[PDB]
């Protein structure tokens, strides 16, 4: 159980600043170098910083240089990104990566599940949750007018797995997303075994439990 | 200091070999990696030191290279291996990766399962009108979702999402949302879904009636 839990995204104002954590434990963090790489969104991995196991030496990626700092606290057995004057994309999933061997020169051989970074002037709004009713029968949830991304949907408290579809976002007309999430279930069921979709948008902090 | 791949993109047979390559700028030795990531999760890593695997990693992945020019190699190409793969330069700053590398996967065709879906007199309340069609576990992704309102054709109020590929089946599903007002959708009866799929040797039409 090798674990890099990041935090600290979210929404903020262009022109601002955010600082992303990340709490290492399993391995002896004190001993290596760490890295923080980033994804916008449908681009391509994108390396930003990197700073060796005693703060020695800090390298950036030109795009960044004057206006991000990588930082960590060997006591705290955490690493840390600093982000300022921040621009529409810089908007991005941004990772921290543990490096497999002793040397900055060395793969990153395990990576967090990062946290979202979106950098926009439009206030946070959340969204309104709709059924979607109807052999094989299919029911699901209409997630509608919600900013910004991500939000989550499982059905039945996560005991649903088999038959899920959850779609990817689409960006409307009004600036806000909208999001679907299905399931095919047998048509027999209905009227005997009940069906939930539960929902989290936390940048909002609303949890609906729509019950199709 | 540039990394480059190539194909940007490539469809291959369960079964197949599958190969991408990658040129760094300047001499980086044996400094290479190869990372692959699955749509929805974090990156692993597969080979590194050009050419060693990583634990647990299975060996139908191989590399090879040194100086400038190197191979990832995918050998049997599985369902599971659909994603987008990475190499990264490590030898010194910067630590730059390349453009990626989607890779798709085989498959014979499949049709969708269409479903149809109303909306709810709770958003009818809420002042505007939402209907959503579903095409479920169909190959190719190629598909066409024609919206009909009173058998008028539609045009310029859907949206659509497409599911990344299953990794098991190797399937997509798609979502069409027709949106519109609740004064034009209380003006009809009949909103269907026409769907056009290469596994369809007719189209098939979904439909319901009501207000």
């Amino acid at each position: 159980e090798v674990q890099l839990v990041e935090s600290g995204g979210g929404l903020v104002q262009p022109g601002r600043s955010l600082r992303l954590s990340c709490a290492a434990s399993g391995f002896t963090f004190d001993d290596y170098a760490m890295h923080w790489v980033r994804q916008a969104p449908g681009k391509g991995l994108e390396w930003v910083s990197a700073i060796t196991w005693n703060s020695g030496h800090i390298d950036y990626a030109d795009s960044v240089e004057g206006r991000f700092t990588i930082s960590r606290d060997n006591a705290k057995n955490s690493l840390y990104l600093q982000m300022n004057s921040l621009r529409a994309e810089d908007t991005a999933v941004y990772y921290c990566a543990k490096v497999s061997y002793l040397s900055t020169a060395s793969s990153l051989d395990y990576w967090g599940q990062g946290t979202l970074v979106t950098v926009s002037s439009a206030s946070t709004k959340g969204p309104s949750v709709f059924p979607l009713a109807p052999g094989t029968a299919a029911l699901g949830c209409l997630v509608k007018d919600y900013f910004p991304e991500p939000v989550t949907v499982s059905w039945n408290s996560g005991a649903l797995t088999s038959g899920v579809h959850t779609f990817p976002a689409v960006l409307q007309s009004s600036g806000l997303y909208s999001l679907s999430s299905v399931v095919t279930v047998p048509s027999s069921s209905l009227g005997t075994q009940t069906y939930i979709c539960n929902v989290n948008h936390k940048p909002s902090n609303t949890k609906v439990d729509k019950k199709v | 200091i540039q990394m480059t791949q190539s194909p940007s993109s490539l469809s291959a047979s369960v079964g197949d070999r599958v190969t991408i390559t990658c040129r760094a700028s300047q001499g980086i030795r044996n400094y290479l990696a190869w990372y692959q990531q699955k749509p929805g999760k974090a990156p692993k890593l597969l080979i590194y030191a050009a050419s060693t695997l990583q634990s647990g990693v299975p060996s139908r992945f191989s590399g090879s290279g040194s100086g400038t020019d190197f191979t990832l190699t995918i050998s049997s190409l599985q369902p599971e291996d659909v994603a987008t793969y990475y190499c990264q330069r490590y030898n010194r700053a910067p630590y730059t990766f390349g453009q990626g590398t989607k890779v798709e996967i085989k498959r014979t065709v499949a049709a969708p399962s269409v479903f149809i879906f109303p909306p709810s007199d709770e958003q009818l309340k809420s002042g505007t009108a939402s209907v959503v069609c579903l095409l479920n576990n169909f190959y190719p992704r190629e598909a066409k979702v024609q919206w009909k309102v009173d058998n008028a054709l539609q045009s310029g109020n859907s949206q659509e999402s497409v599911t990344e590929q299953d990794s098991k089946d190797s399937t997509y599903s798609l979502s069409s949302t027709l949106t519109l007002s609740k004064a034009d959708y209380e003006k009809h009866k009949v909103y269907a879904c026409e769907v056009t799929h290469q596994g369809l040797s007719s189209p098939v039409t979904k439909s319901f009636n009501r207000g």
